[PDB]
């Protein structure tokens, strides 16, 4: 039995290329004249991730990185 | 204290180098230095970012943390430990590091008397 070559399907699926954010780590914290410093998002309860990483802000959820944690 | 005061930091980088207390990169400093587990932090002076001078800045304020600014990346480079070096000892390949935390120090006499010196007079 020699192989058969026999490739072809829908024709590429295509494997996801990461997303290059240029300095994305800045807009996350909001300095004002004074040198203050406001967050504009929220900080995430779990044990891991606590009072270092924040939440993410989607239109109807908050979405952490780490332990995946989703609201409302 | 015989040690010029801008030579000294490499004690302190080696140490926290060795003992796994090193924090390198904008992110994985200011976050893990907000967590307040770590003590002091080191920056670089020139850069091409104005909001990367008041990030940090603003950080080290309100967080009770103390400021030390070095000339280029590519000399705070040097000391974090990222340069890859030649056959002979040529340091020939350097990856800048301008954002450094440090979390856990080693003991030393040297690098603690320059940078507590440096930290008396500067207070
Ligand atoms: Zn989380």
């Amino acid at each position: 039995k020699k192989r058969k070559k026999k490739s072809c399907t829908t024709p590429k699926k295509n494997k996801h290329k990461r997303k290059k954010v240029k300095l994305a780590v800045l807009k996350y914290y909001k300095v004002d004249e004074n040198g203050k410093i406001s967050r504009l998002r929220r900080e995430c309860p779990s044990d891991e991730c606590g009072a270092g990483v924040f939440m993410a802000s989607h239109f109807d959820r908050h979405y952490c990185g780490k332990c995946c944690l989703t609201y409302c | 204290g015989v040690m010029d005061v801008n030579t000294a930091l490499q004690e302190v980088l080696k140490t926290a180098l060795i003992h796994d207390g090193l924090a390198r990169g904008i992110r994985e400093a200011a976050k893990a230095l907000d967590k307040r587990q770590a003590h002091l932090c080191v920056l670089a002076s020139n850069c091409d970012e104005p909001m990367y001078v008041k990030l940090v800045e603003a950080l080290c304020a309100e967080h009770q943390i103390n400021l030390i600014k070095v000339d280029d990346n590519k000399k705070l480079g040097e000391w974090v430990g990222l340069c890859k070096i030649d056959r002979e000892g040529k340091p020939r390949k350097v990856v800048g590091c301008s954002c450094v935390v440090v979390k856990d120090y080693g003991k030393e006499s040297q690098a603690k008397d320059v940078i507590e010196e440096y930290f008396k007079c500067k207070k």
